[PDB]
């Protein structure tokens, strides 16, 4: 499962639906506290669909349940994220990740 | 850190008012957000220091500390019996915002380097007068000591009409009249009590001081011609101030020096009554709240209250001088303050060992903006920040607070400068000297040479260097801009001398002695300590032994080792909830790891200490012991109390040898060695120790992913101090199968060579940054409070040791 | 003074009477300073105004005065070096040459009046000798 | 864990007001003290 923590309000009515566009900056770190991407050091906004199976389930329920302009930490387990295989050389086998993400805007 | 929950949580934002309360007596700290309660607290801390408000941050930033009265008006109401923090500036002070630790600043002509700067402690606020009630006063003291009570109160009269105050039936600040104006006889008889014991206190004073008082004359005492007083002078009572007067008698600059003693022990011990009584200090007086602007020991006192104290003392000391009675100030006894380490004191400050120069004809100079120890010279690449300057061969300098060249010790040399002075430093690698000059005029030892150092070998090269003790500014100029140097074309231009940085595209980068204590491995050829890496045998486990190379004999150095293993055990990301062989199943699937500490005999347990430190432990405590472990509890609560979590945080979990020691061997050097056994649950975050066998009553609690190194506290006694010992126990895994991943499952002992024993050393080099960021502070107004604003981003790009944490 | 200073270089009297006067008298030269070629005072006082000389000229010309105090120690008379510099005087050192040159040239130029001088050939071959003159003599006296 | 990491970060620096308050036996000063902080600007995300 994964956990929503508020950092910053949002406008708290615009939440993203299916089929949107959600356009968000965000910052990925291991549970011991390790970086390991960043959409800021890019210095572009990611987007992706909601409801295309683009993102990683803790990613897709964690951002549906923000709403626009407000930033948040997102605590995703590992069978959320990537479970047992992991992403070979970036992530570890079962490992939980935290995000600090914000919702810029939606299209 | 920790999350705290509070009424619309959010990362500080525009707009925001944090109010922090910190109450020494629990001790505790406590937030509050807008107004609202944050539901978190620290306590349980170290109390042993000053506490002062601080705010953190980066680039792009403006925030205002509000601080009560005239220094930024509160938005929300202290809590009950909490003061304004602009009470609590002192005497001497003007209030201001400043950095913390800085060493270097802005300065007209560029940036200046700064030395340590001195500080005050907690223990600096506790009035200490010598003691004078064993004092007995002499009989020839005793006659003049009733004089002295209600004499004294004539010429404070006479001062407080001149004052323009006039008796009071009633008090009043407006009316400048005092009820305690008045006749000795007249005023209060416990108010005139505490005027009498004073008289006599200041003769007890004397004795207690050492100075020996004894009438030449007893004719001269009764000879007394007290100043008459005039009518406007008389007080609305008509009581007239009648202070004796004594125009002849004259002081000595001993005398004078010891009435300035005399004034110190007498505002010391009124300080001390008042504090008994329950007063505390205030920058604005509060009599109904017992709150005094002069309640501080002497020394921090203000320069006019000072003054007007040893005003009245030289006045009393003088009545007694043209008695006749003899006063001989006492016999001054050397004392050495020695504040800190000299070793690790003054700052050093050097170019980066890239620049050092083996060849040519170079020149820089040092303005000292103080006149305090400062030395500036010549650096051999290798230089140990260590150390002072020039008391090695490695370093070529020059001092001038009162004119030394230093070189393997000092010899005097030159002259000492002045505030605003400029020293020339020239190396001549052709012709192997160096010159030091003074605002221009070459500077000559006593024989007249005028090269300081000559002979020098060349060797590695040299980098400009110098060292600013505590409180101390300079300003390093290289000569990038040949244009700033101040007399290079007067001295050093025609003789052929070319600016450090002469043709540098960049500023010089440069690297300072930091007073920080880290953990480095043991020097190979550390001439006191030396480690020993034992293999294991087959009844003793791989050990790494300390032996005191030097002692016994002279030179032998004998002071506190902090001593540590190179590798850290971590504990688990998530905690499980809630013959005499290894049994495979159960040694397989432990989670509990151990090693020991062998206290050889001879050794006092009572100066070791065995445990474990954290990443983060620099304390180089010289007077180490358990009580000065770091410690604080973080105390999570609901919205009506109801505390849900309670988490003790410190940097040293450790057992002391002293707890083992058995009441009849105490007292007596043991004859055995003393072996304490550490266990850890990596699953559970429990830490337990045993002493010989036998379980202790310390215990430990951590929490997850903590990282823990193994170490040692120690004072040696003895030839062979310790020795780690990294075995095993039943059913239970060596350390080695939680350091390394590949022996995870491997219960044979093993000490690889990463393992490697480390000590702590006080200081280090480390770069300084060529560019800081600009923060602006000022005085918003009244109203408004001090601002600080931050805009200009800056980064860096750091390098992580992942073992390390740092 | 570094005229007087040649003068008891070249003769071999001057240096006699110098050292027998200071030896009779027991005059110490430490004292005024603060026996030996480098005590006495002429050469002291020549080495204290020299740097008054080396002001004079320009950094352009430190390779004509190389030049020069090559020439004078070949043993050419005034006259000669001073005919060698007019002629040759476009041997100086260039400034795009080598930095050094820039920035004694940007602190020469920077002093006032030094920017104004330096502008007439016969500046150049007269201060040239005089110094060039002067610190051979200087090197030789040092030297064994 | 057994590479060293490389990362850009920002500078950070404190600031504070020459004010300082501890406790000690026989000590003359106060024990309880408040102040607060307003915050005016603040970016989120100046840099990355
Ligand atoms: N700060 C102090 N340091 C030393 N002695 C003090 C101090 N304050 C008071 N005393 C002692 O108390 C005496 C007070 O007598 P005096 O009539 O001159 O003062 P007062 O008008 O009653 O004022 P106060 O309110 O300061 O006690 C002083 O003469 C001195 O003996």
């Amino acid at each position: 499962g994964v956990q929503v923590e508020t950092i910053s309000p949002g406008d708290g009515r615009t939440f993203p639906k299916r089929g949107q566009t959600c356009v968000v900056h965000y910052t990925g770190m291991l549970e011991d506290g390790k970086k390991f991407d960043s959409s800021r050091d890019r210095n572009k906004p990611f987007k992706f669909t909601l409801g295309k199976q683009e993102v990683i389930r803790g990613w897709e329920e964690g951002v549906a349940q923000m709403s626009v302009g407000q930033r948040a930490k997102l605590i995703i387990s590992s069978d959320y994220a990537y479970g047992a295989t992991g992403h070979p050389g970036i992530i570890p086998p079962h490992a939980t990740l935290v995000f600090d993400v914000e919702l810029l805007k939606l299209e | 850190a920790r999350p705290v929950t509070s009424p619309g949580q959010h990362l500080l934002a525009p707009e925001d008012v944090v109010s922090c309360c910190l109450d020494l007596s629990v001790p505790s700290i406590s937030f509050r957000i807008n107004g609202c309660p944050v539901q978190g607290v620290f306590e349980s801390f170290n109390l042993d220091g000053l506490f002062f408000p601080v705010v953190s941050f980066s680039a792009g930033i403006k925030v205002r500390f509000l601080l009560g009265g005239r220094h930024g008006e509160f938005k929300f109401l202290p809590p009950p019996g909490y003061a304004p923090c602009h009470e609590a500036v002192l005497p001497r002070e003007r209030l201001h915002l400043q950095p913390i630790k800085e060493y270097r600043r802005e300065g007209p002509r560029g940036p200046h380097l700064v030395g340590p700067s001195r500080c005050l402690s907690h223990l600096d606020f506790v009035p200490c007068p010598v003691d004078t009630i064993q004092i007995v006063l002499p009989p020839h003291l005793e006659r003049i000591r009733e004089k002295l009570a209600e004499n004294i109160h004539e010429l404070w009269a006479l001062t407080r009409i001149e004052q323009g105050w006039t008796y009071g039936p009633v008090r009043d600040d407006n009316k400048r009249l005092h009820p305690c104006l008045v006749n000795f006889h007249s005023l209060p008889e416990p108010e005139r009590n505490y005027n009498l014991q004073m008289s006599g206190e200041t003769l007890k004073t004397l004795l207690a001081l050492g100075c020996h008082v004894g009438m030449a004359d007893e004719k001269a005492e009764d000879n007394l011609k007290k100043t008459k007083l005039p009518k406007t002078y008389m007080m609305s009572n008509g009581y007239k101030p009648a202070p004796l007067d004594l125009s002849h008698v004259r002081l000595t600059p001993a005398q004078t020096t010891l009435v300035d003693r005399l004034a110190e022990n007498g505002h010391n011990v009124w300080a001390r009554d008042r504090v008994a009584q329950g007063w505390s200090y205030s920058a604005v007086q509060d009599i109904p709240a017992r709150r005094n602007p002069r309640l501080v020991p002497y020394r921090l006192l203000d320069e006019a209250t000072k003054r007007s104290n040893r005003d009245s003392l030289c006045q009393a000391v003088r009545t007694l001088l043209g008695y006749g009675y003899n006063i001989e100030p006492p016999d001054q006894e050397p004392s050495q303050v020695d504040s800190q380490s000299r070793g690790d004191r003054a700052r050093i400050f050097r170019a980066e060992k890239s620049y050092a120069v083996q060849s040519g004809r170079w020149y820089f100079e040092f303005e000292a903006v103080t006149t305090g120890e400062m030395r500036v010279g010549w650096a051999r690449p290798e230089l140990r920040p260590d150390v002072e300057l020039g008391a090695d061969d490695l370093a070529y300098v020059f001092n001038g607070h009162r004119g030394q060249r230093w070189h393997l010790g000092s010899e005097p040399f030159g002259r000492p400068w002045q505030s605003g002075d400029v020293v020339g430093c020239m190396i001549d690698l052709t012709e192997n000297t160096i010159i030091f000059t003074l605002n221009g005029e070459v500077l000559m030892s006593d024989s007249g040479s005028e090269t300081a150092f000559r002979d020098i070998e060349i060797g590695d090269g040299f980098l400009p260097v110098c060292s600013l003790g505590p409180g101390q500014v300079g300003h390093l100029n290289l000569g990038q801009d040949v244009s700033s140097l101040r007399f290079f074309a007067i001295c050093g231009l025609q003789e052929g001398f070319e600016p450090f940085a002469i043709n540098m595209q960049r500023p010089v980068t440069t690297w300072f002695s930091k007073s920080l204590p880290q953990f480095e491995p043991v020097p190979l050829e550390h001439p006191h300590y030396e480690v020993a890496r034992m293999d294991g045998t087959v009844d003793t486990p791989p050990c790494l032994r300390l032996t005191h190379r030097t002692w016994g004999s002279q030179n032998s150095l004998v002071e506190m080792l902090f001593l540590r293993l190179s590798l850290p055990v971590q504990f688990h990301q998530h905690f499980r909830c809630t013959d005499n062989r290894d049994d495979p199943e159960i040694i397989l699937n432990t989670t509990t790891y151990y090693y020991s500490v062998r206290v050889f005999a001879g050794q006092e347990p009572s100066c070791v200490w065995v445990g474990w430190v954290t990443p983060d432990y620099h304390q180089h405590d010289m007077s180490f012991d358990l009580s000065k472990v770091r410690a604080v509890t973080v105390t999570m609560g609901d919205e009506q109390g109801n505390v849900h979590s309670s988490l003790k945080c410190s940097n040293c979990y450790m057992v002391w040898g002293g707890d083992f020691v058995s009441p009849g061997q105490q007292g007596r050097i043991s004859h055995t060695d003393l072996v304490i056994g550490c266990l850890v649950d990596l699953a559970t975050g429990l830490m337990t120790f045993t002493a010989n066998g036998k379980e202790s009553n310390t215990f430990f609690q951590v929490e997850p992913n903590t990282k823990l190194f193994p170490a040692v506290f120690v004072l040696p006694t003895h030839q062979n101090v310790v020795q780690f010992e990294l075995g095993k126990q039943k059913n239970i895994m060596p350390l080695s199968a939680a350091m390394f991943l590949s022996e995870r499952k491997n219960p044979a002992p093993q000490c690889p060579p990463r393992l490697e024993v480390q000590m702590l050393m006080p200081v280090s080099w480390s770069r300084m940054p060529n560019h800081f960021l600009q923060v602006d502070t000022r005085r918003a107004g009244e109203r408004l409070g001090w601002a600080v604003q931050c805009q200009e981003p800056l980064m860096m790009m750091a390098l992580h040791i992942p073992e390390e944490n740092r | 003074v570094g005229e007087i200073f040649i003068y008891w270089s070249k003769s071999h009297n001057f240096k006699r009477e110098e050292q027998n006067f200071v030896v009779q008298n027991e005059i110490n030269n430490m004292s005024f300073l603060t026996y030996s070629v480098q005590t006495s005072l002429i050469v002291a006082t020549l080495k204290k105004m020299l740097p008054i000389g080396l002001n004079m000229c320009a950094p352009t010309d430190q390779d004509l005065i190389v030049l020069a105090k090559a020439r004078y120690a070949l043993k050419d008379t005034d006259e000669e070096v001073r005919e060698f510099l007019q002629n040759n005087l476009n041997l100086q050192g260039k400034v795009e040459g080598s930095p050094s040159l820039r920035w004694q040239m940007a602190l020469y130029r920077g002093v006032p009046g030094r920017e104004e001088d330096a502008d007439d050939p016969e500046k150049i071959v007269r201060r040239v000798q005089e110094v060039s003159a002067v610190l051979y003599h200087l090197d030789q006296t040092e030297h064994p | 864990e057994l590479l060293l990491q490389t990362n850009l970060i920002n500078y950070v620096t404190s600031i504070r007001p020459n004010i300082f308050v501890g406790r000690a036996e026989g000590s003359t000063q106060y024990g309880k003290w408040y102040f607060e902080v307003m915050v005016d600007e603040v970016a989120p995300f100046l840099t990355a």
